[PDB]
């Protein structure tokens, strides 16, 4: 069928899986784990299928995909078979990412170019958006992601500071966080991470916290940095998940729905599973 | 809101004395008789008691002077409609010609229906004691100019 799996995530309520793959289509598959019941196929796009994303139920079941083209087709099952609700377009340069932020964070559609740049947009029925833009690296966004979750404001007037939390890697070795701003133009960039030799990859931030928030930083140096935020709001410190260089080329690293178990694809086509240790170091649990 | 005995006997003292000067209207030889008269002393009353418990020191009367401001301003409100209610039924008449500008037609408008003369009297005294804001909060960042 296809010798080549790139990425496949999954819907949420678990019945459908869709694969990106290389040939430019999205197939839409029925989840059954190892076979799946081919039920769709969308060829329209430019060179490799870098990502998809399925949105949270709330905002439709969407699916926003991004291919070398530079732009983000969106396709929506409209009279129970895919079509085109939308396009975008305000970046192009190949879109790497795109994703769909939680349900409390509204149905925003996170673009992340390899031209610097980053979009952050709103899903309309009745159209309009506003172009928000904040420029994150300056190499290009190899991948983003999405902030843990909303924060609260209190007092008399809630949804002030941090709020929308925006997460990007670009390829100049460099992973941060944001907060948005409403008093100071562009989004006040946080605290600038450099651990990294060689392109940042993937990021992924864990669902699950304790004390801590996690953020794994993937590199092509080898390593998988962590991030941990010390009190949730402290400073990001050095926490390693390896020390030295693995003889694998690492791509994704994402974690569980309930724990702290990550799941790093090496290059050697092992999916190391590891879990923190007797210490504040990680060691595998296979 | 929080009645303090000292202030009680003031609320009553000055609220009695309202009352005793529109008797003293009607024995009097100099003074006219009109209703209207009291609803104003009361307006008046109802304000100095909340800037006496203000005045207190204490943090559970100034509760209650911002209960007493609330209660003053009612009584200005109810003054200027009890008045129209009374006395003025039709405005000065305007044109009528189709040629008139938008303004002799609003003015017109008015003139016929009383009822929403009274939403217009209410609209002003909220809009009084809602403040025009200050600076923009949020000032560029010196762009365009790059």
């Amino acid at each position: 069928h296809n010798e080549l799996i790139h990425d496949a995530v999954l819907d949420y309520y678990g019945k459908r899986l869709a694969t990106c793959s290389s040939d430019k289509t999205i197939k839409i598959f029925e989840v059954e784990g190892e076979t799946h019941k081919l039920i769709d196929t969308l060829t329209g796009h430019e060179g490799p299928v870098w990502r998809v994303d399925w949105a949270h139920p709330k905002f439709g079941t969407i699916l926003a995909s991004c291919s070398y083209d530079g732009k983000v087709l969106i396709w929506k099952e409209e009279n129970g078979r895919w079509s085109q609700i939308a396009v975008h377009a305000v970046h192009s340069a190949s879109v790497n990412s795109v994703q769909w932020a939680p349900h409390e964070y509204g149905p925003l559609l996170l673009v992340a170019s390899s031209d610097g740049k980053v979009s952050v947009v709103e899903f309309k029925e009745n159209g309009t958006t506003s172009p928000i833009i904040i420029d994150a690296h300056a190499i290009g966004v190899n991948s983003a992601s999405w902030a843990p979750a909303t924060i609260e404001e209190d007092g008399e007037h809630n949804g002030t500071k941090e709020s929308r939390k925006f997460v990007t890697g670009g390829a100049d070795n460099l992973v941060k966080i944001w907060k948005y701003n409403s008093d100071a133009q562009t989004y006040v960039l946080e605290s600038t991470l450099e651990g990294h030799s060689d392109w940042v990859r993937d990021v992924a931030w864990s669902p699950t916290v304790l004390l801590r928030s996690y953020l794994a930083s993937v590199s092509q140096d080898r390593t998988c940095i962590i991030w941990t935020q010390d009190n949730e709001q402290g400073p990001w410190k050095k926490t390693l998940l390896k020390e030295e260089k693995f003889p694998d080329v690492l791509w994704r690293a994402s974690w569980s729905l309930s724990g702290n178990v990550l799941a790093l694809s090496g290059g050697d086509n092992k999916v190391t599973l590891w879990k923190e240790n007797l210490e504040g170091k990680w060691e595998p649990a296979g | 809101m929080e009645l303090s005995p000292t202030y009680q006997t003031e609320r009553f003292t000055k609220f009695s004395d309202t009352l005793k000067e529109f008797k003293i209207e009607q024995n009097n030889e100099q003074n006219p008789i009109d209703p209207f008269n009291i609803i104003r002393e009361f307006r008046s009353a109802a304000g100095q008691l909340a800037l006496d418990l203000a005045n207190s020191g204490d943090e559970s009367n100034v509760i209650s002077s911002k209960d007493w401001e609330l209660e003053a301003r009612f009584w200005h409100l109810v003054e200027l409609l009890l008045v129209f209610r009374n006395a003025d039924l039709d405005l000065d008449e305007m044109e009528l010609h189709p040629y008139n500008s938008r303004g002799l037609f609003e003015k017109k408008l008015m003139q016929d229906n009383k009822q929403l003369y009274q939403i217009w009297i209410v609209m002003v005294w909220l809009k009084e004691n809602t403040y025009v804001m200050e600076r923009p909060k949020n000032v560029p960042t010196s762009k365009w100019l790059n």
